[PDB]
Formats: C-alpha cells, structure tokens, sequence
C-alpha cells in the first residue's frame, strides 16, 4: 500500500493546512497594521494553533518508509513534511525562545534616541535618524547618531543574543545537523536526477570562487569614492586608510545610493535621479503603483487582483494607530495578495514599488501547485525577481516614455557613465557587506568564535574583507551587529548574494530572448511578450523541481556564473581604470584613528 | 394568468450543501425563461443539448430544478464527463445530458467576516456516484486494512468538511450559487408547456 495510503494523508493535510494557516496571517496583518494588546495576543494564539498542528502532522508522516516506493511529486511533498521544522525543543526551551525573539523584536521597533539638549525631544529609527544619515554631510552630526544607536540599543541586546544562538543551536543539533548556520545552507541541497544534484556543504566554496573576480572591480570603485570623500572631508580622511564607518550613506552602509550627488560623475547633464520630477509633475503614492503594474502587463503578466487595491495599505493611514512601516509583500492564501508599505515620492521608493510587486507576480504564479510546494526554488530565487524588473524600469530611455524625462533628452557616453556610476553604487556597494555579515554569523554559530573575542574579529574582518574602519573603539559589552534588522529579527542574510548574480544571469537570459542587439545596461525588457513567458514557465513551478533544473530551463546552467555580471560594468571597469591611473588601490587595516 | 415558480428557486434566502442538494420537479406551468435573465451579469450560462435561443414549439413534461453552492474554481465540474471532487463525490451529471447549467457570484450573502461554516462537501466516498445520485450517509471513511470503529485518526477520516467561506479571498475561492435545471419527455401524452 503506502503510496495509496499517502494520496489520501497529504488530501486530508492539505485542507486543514489551507485553513489553519490563513487565520495565521490574517492576525499578523491585522497587528502589524494596528498594534495593540489584542492583536498581538490573537497572533500569538493563531500562531500556537499552527505550530501545534504542524508539529502533530509531522510526526505522523515519519513513519512512510520512503526507500523507494512512490512517486516523484508525493515524495517531494513528503520529504518536506518530514523535517518537523523548531518543534524539536521542548516546551520550556521553546518558551524561551518565543519570549527572548519577541523582547528583541519590541526592543528594536521602540529603540529611541533623544536628543541631548531637550530631553523631552526623542526621535525613534525610521523618521529620525534614518534622514540624518541619509541626507546630512556633517561629520558630527553623522557620528553622533551611529554613536547614539550603537550605544543605546545596541548594547541592550547583547545578553539576549547569547541565550539565541545558544537556544537555536541545540534545536539545530537536534534536527540532525552540525549547526544553525549549516541549517540555514541547507536551502541549497537538490535531489531530482542524475547531474541535477547539490549538496549544502557546496555552498561555502562557491560563495568564495564567486567573490575573487569582482573584487578588483570594487576596489576601483572605493579608491574613487574615498577620492571624493577626501574632497568632501579634507580633515577626517586619510588617502591610505578605510572609510569612516558613519560617512557611506545609511545607518550601516548596506547601500552607497545617497553617495551619488557627492560622487556624479558629469553634474551639467541632466541628473538620474528623477524625485524633483515626480514631485513637480504631481505624482502620488497611487500614481507610482499604477505605472509599475502596466509595466508587468506589457511584458505579458496578469494584472493585479481587485483584492489588491482594497485590502492593501500602500501608503501610511496618518490617523491615530501605530504601523510598521518595513516594505513587504503578503500572500495570506485562498488567492489573497497584499503590499504594505508607507510610500513617498521618491525615485527610491518608485524602483521600491516593482521589488516587492515581483514577490506578488512570482507568488500568483505557483498558486496552482500543491500546498507544500508553493516556494520558491531557492531563498535566493525570490528576491531575484522584482530586481530584474527594477533594472529596466531605472533605464534612462524607459523613463522618457512615462515622461519622467524632457522629450529633448540626448543620450551619450555621459549619461552612460552618470547610469552605471549610480547603478554600481547600489549592488556593488553591499556584495561585500553581505558576504561578510553572514560570514561572521556563520562563523559564529559553528563555535569558532570566543565569546570574549566577538567585536574585535568583527571589526578585524572588516579592514580585510570590506574595508571600513570604525571611528572610536568599542568594548566586549558592546553589540554592533545587533544594530541590523535582520540580525534581531531572525532572518537569513545570504538570499541577497547569490541574488546578486541570478538577477544578472536572468537579465542576459531575458535580453537575449527579446531579440535586443547592444549593450546589456540598456536592456529594457518592456512591452516584449516573448520575454515574459520565458520567465513565467519557470515562476509557476514552484518547489516540484530542483533549483539546478529550474536555472537551466531560462539560462541553460546547473551552478552560478558570474561572468555574465562583468560585461554589465565592463563599460564603467575601464573609466575606473584610466580615473585612478595615480591613486595607491587598496586599504590600510594596520592605520587606526589614534596614534600607534 | 398562471406563471411559473422561478422566483422559488432563483430567489432562496438560503440555497442546499453540495451534497444534500435540493430537487424541485416543476410541473403543470408556463415557462417564461425570460426572467431567468433578470439578474442579468451570469459567470456561466453555456446550455447543452438545446438552443440558448428557446424556440417557442418546445414543450416538455416535466423540469427538474437541482440547487446548491459550490466554489469558484468547481463551476468547470458542473458538465457532462468531467472528474474531480464534486463530480465523482457530490454532484454526478450524465453524458447524454439534456438542459443546463446557471451560475452567478454570491458574495454578498454567503460570505461573513469570520467565516461561514453552512455549507459543506464531501471528500473522500471511496467510490464515485453515479448520475443523480446523492448519498448524504456520514460514516467514519477507512483507508488502510485497520478496522476504523468510530474514532477519527492516522487512517479513519471524516468525509464531510466545510468551506469556510470568508469576504476577501478572490474570485477561485468565492461563492458561487448554482442551479441546474432539466427537461424531462416522458412517455405519457404531453399536455403541460
Ligand atoms: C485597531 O484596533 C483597535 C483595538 O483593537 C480597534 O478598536 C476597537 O476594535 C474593537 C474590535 O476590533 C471594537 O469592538 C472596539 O469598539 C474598537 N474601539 C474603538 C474605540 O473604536 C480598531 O477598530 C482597529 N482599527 C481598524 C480595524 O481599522
Ligand atoms: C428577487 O427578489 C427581490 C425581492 O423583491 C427582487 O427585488 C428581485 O428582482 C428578485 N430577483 C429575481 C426574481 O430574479
């Protein structure tokens, strides 16, 4: 029997899972739309009642044999049931993991600053220091915000930290694994064929051939941000040294993009950043949804739901009620899609609208699998999507049709260099940080890290591998990467490496099946039918294949290439060259801001 | 002036389950099917055997009017030969089928935030029906060799299960109120029209 028994188990999961796991989601909408005492306890309830459904199911389908008598789909669905997901711990431990989670997460969304002269004056995260260390260019200003956010919170966190990873590793130990991190690059094992095969100890070596050929291309790229920084600050800068950690554009540097007025290249052309335009010519928060859904239309995608219009927030409700204002797309089930996000007229937040609308048009797609398939191929597959989008729609000849820009525009080598300068500025700039970040969290969570010894690894890794160096010094009390959402939230980091080189592959694959002759920097997929089915063939497939099969129906590959990311900057690899053809590349780990 | 009952069976505050569906055998009337169209917007309306058009020499001796609520994505089930969940376990229709098929969007009515638990199917019969059968038997379903003696568990199911219907969940998932009506030519002298 067994594969006629297990037709009939996963048939009766399914409708108890679809159902349990809605009401899941309409809580946490509901709270994180609201926030109050109520919606926050109806979330904890809803979500009990799915963990102890799951944690039931699990454990029953451990006892299907599996050797090889079935199906390839069921087993599929099977081999996913049976991982029993953090219901290994105990429920004490699992207590305790709930409670130290939740006290980190309300600990990083109230973290306030006040502003020393008027104590009664206190600016929270994301309408306060965020702007200062997005649009200011005073050293003091821009350091006594890092200083006063990696001090307050910061510090805060440290005790929760170590009974986490602690908590996290055990439960990792349990689950036939080493540690917490080789739980996490277990995303990346395949089994469906012969040749179609990967395992997630491969991960490391790759990630690390990878990032050999494109640091040499961002060395030039610092040598010429920190030759304009130098102008910028004459006095806290030093020609062979690392940039200072609060002067790179955010609160933690993951993204150069507000460098670009400080470094254009040509400032009498007319300027990529389109916001003055935007705001000018009267858009509002509605009229930037609408131009990013006939965009997806053009290319041959479904239109948006009538559900998604009325049920989404898409702009923050003013009025009296707390929000979170985190982008974030939500597929609640029973064909529900959602957009949360507190937009502005920016040229930020405009790109933003067709990143997290890709997440909706990737989940509409594997809609029609079963309910244990409805993923995406890989964690690095789904924030891939929206940023092939968000690259065509930021070409300098796509905005021209929309009318962002004059009709008497003209288009040079100019322009060129301003397009790439600012697009390098964006996804060269955090492949470091990224591969970084999660190295550090990876070598800690295998246990090759003192407890005593954290910081200083971390801000030692930096002045080799990024090339950062902090301003003042900081103790072993001290809890830096702490500071970052995803860090006290649980979440993994290393999605946004290898998406980095599936957005280029999927980009090149899509150019070419567009019958687009040129430069690959001015693709612009828009209003080509042929290439939005190539795409959606591999969006509606869900979990039921593996990622190396699924890779190779859109760009003929079974691994990550990274040549087709070189000839993107090949044209901006050059000028870099001739422009530094008298600066010293390269960074300086032994110089420190106090002598000796 | 004598009409006919189509506002009994298109105008139900409540309309039957899937599986206990309602039979209405209309007879001794004049048929207008023209205020069949006094809804007016109908997710389906395809008719087979007959013309849309109703000439006017057609006279039957009897109609059979079948009520019940399904799902959006089950209305393509509601056809002569196809396979599923409704048309294997709940709602069998014959290949020489003659009359057809309504269907409209009810989610208005059936629809309540926190869900609506009315109206149920059934899943798991073991074997498939055939035409015009409705079998509302509730007994605990067996999969294995293991005698199931009414406890619910690994391999005993319950057939029954409900839809749940809630507001804001999109056109697939929604309600849809279906009636289906079918002539019938008996053998005895036609005298009603
Ligand atoms: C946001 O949440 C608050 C608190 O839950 C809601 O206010 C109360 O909502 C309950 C039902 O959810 C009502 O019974 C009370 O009468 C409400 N109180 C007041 C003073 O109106 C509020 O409605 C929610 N906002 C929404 C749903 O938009
Ligand atoms: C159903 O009954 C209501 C109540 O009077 C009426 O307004 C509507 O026209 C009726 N619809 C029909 C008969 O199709």
């Amino acid at each position: 029997l067994t594969e006629e028994n297990a037709k009939t188990f996963l048939n009766n999961f399914n409708q108890e899972a679809e159902d349990l796991s809605y009401q899941s989601s309409l809580a946490s909408w509901n709270y994180n739309t609201n926030i109050t005492e109520e919606n926050a306890q109806k979330m904890s309830e809803a979500a009990a009642k799915w963990s102890a459904f799951y944690e039931e199911q699990s454990k029953t389908a451990q006892s299907f044999s599996l050797q090889e008598i079935q199906t390839p789909i069921i087993k599929r669905q099977l081999q996913a049931l049976q991982q029993s997901g953090s219901s290994a711990l105990s429920a004490d431990k699992n207590k305790q993991l709930n409670t130290i989670l939740n006290t980190m997460s309300t600990i990083y969304s109230t973290g306030k600053v006040c502003n020393p002269k008027n104590p009664q004056e206190c600016l929270l995260l994301e309408p306060g220091l965020d702007e200062i260390m997005a649009t200011s260019t005073d050293y003091n200003s821009r350091l006594w915000a890092w200083e006063g956010w990696r001090a307050e919170v910061g510090k805060q966190l440290r005790p929760l930290y170590e009974e986490y990873v602690v908590l996290k590793n055990e439960m990792a130990r349990a689950n036939n694994y080493n540690d917490y991190g080789d739980y996490w690059r277990g995303d990346y094992e395949a089994e469906g064929a012969d040749g179609y095969n990967y395992n997630r100890n491969q991960l490391i070596e790759d990630v690390e051939r990878t990032f050999a050929e494109i640091k040499p291309l961002y060395e030039h790229l610092h040598a010429y941000v920190r030759r304009k920084l130098m102008d910028t600050y004459p006095s806290y800068i030093s020609p062979t040294g690392c940039l200072p950690a609060h002067l790179l554009g955010d609160m933690w540097g993951r993204f150069w993009t507000n460098l670009y007025p400080l470094t254009v290249p040509f400032a009498q052309k007319p300027n990529i950043d389109v916001t003055d335009a935007m705001m000018n010519q009267g858009w509002d928060a509605e009229r930037i949804f609408q131009e990013a859904e006939k965009f997806f239309v053009s290319v041959g995608l479904p239109h948006m739901t009538q559900g998604f219009w009325a049920n989404s927030m898409l702009t923050e409700p003013a009025d009296g009620r707390k929000v979170v204002c985190h982008p974030t797309a939500w597929d609640l089930g029973h064909g529900d899609f959602r957009i949360k996000m507190c937009t502005k007229v920016t040229m930020d937040n405009f790109l933003t609208a067709h990143h997290e609308m890709g997440h909706i048009q990737y989940d509409m797609a594997y809609a029609r699998q079963p309910f244990l398939l409805r993923n995406g191929a890989n964690e690095g597959f789904h924030e891939a999507v929206g940023e092939i989008m968000s690259l065509s729609a930021a070409t300098p000849k796509h905005l021209k049709s929309i009318g962002l820009l004059p009709s008497d525009f003209q288009e040079d080598s100019e322009t060129e260099i301003n397009f790439l300068l600012k697009q390098a500025l964006t996804i060269v700039g955090t492949l470091p940080f990224t591969y970084m970040l999660e190295k550090w969290r990876w070598m800690v969570f295998r246990g090759e890290i003192p407890k005593e010894q954290w910081m200083k690894k971390w801000w030692e890794m930096k002045r080799e591998i990024v090339g950062v160096v902090e301003p003042l010094p900081h103790d072993e009390t001290y809890c830096d990467p702490a500071s970052l959402f995803h860090v006290s939230n649980d979440y993994s980091f290393i999605r946004y490496y290898t998406r980095t080189i599936y957005q280029f592959q999927f980009q090149e694959a899509l150019c070419q099946a567009a019958k687009y002759n040129g430069s690959l920097h001015k693709c612009d997929i828009s209003n080509s039918t042929e290439a939005g089915q190539k795409l959606l063939k591999m969006l509606s497939l869900g979990n039921s294949e593996p990622w190396t099969k699924a890779l190779e129906n859109v760009v003929g590959a079974r691994n990550m290439d990274v040549k087709p990311l070189l000839n993107y900057f090949q044209p901006l690899f050059d000028w870099l060259k001739e422009q530094n053809r008298n600066s010293f590349v390269g960074w300086n780990t032994e110089w420190s801001p106090y002598a000796d | 002036t004598n009409l006919c009952p189509f506002d009994e069976v298109f105008n139900a505050t409540r309309f039957a389950s899937v599986y206990a569906w309602n039979r209405k055998r209309i007879s001794n009337c004049v048929a207008d099917y023209s205020v069949l169209y006094n809804f007016a917007p109908f997710f389906a309306f395809k008719c087979y055997g007959v013309s849309p058009t109703k000439l006017n020499d057609l006279c039957f001796t009897n109609v059979y009017a079948d009520s019940f609520v399904i799902r959006g994505n089950e209305v393509s089930q509601i056809a002569p030969g196809q396979t599923g969940n409704i048309a294997d376990y709940n709602y069998k229709l014959p290949d020489d089928f003659t009359g057809c098929v309504i269907a409209w969007n009810s989610n208005k009515l059936d629809s309540k935030v926190g869900g609506n638990y009315n109206y149920q199917y059934r899943l798991f019969r073991k074997s498939n029906l055939k035409p015009f059968e409705r079998d509302i038997s509730t007994e605990i379903y067996q999969a294995g060799n293991k005698p199931c003696n009414g406890v619910a568990g690994f391999n005993c199911y319950f057939p029954l299960r409900s839809y749940g219907f809630r507001p804001t969940y999109g056109v697939g998932h929604q309600p849809y109120r279906v009636v289906v009506l079918s002539f019938e030519l008996l053998h005895a002298p036609a005298t009603v029209c």
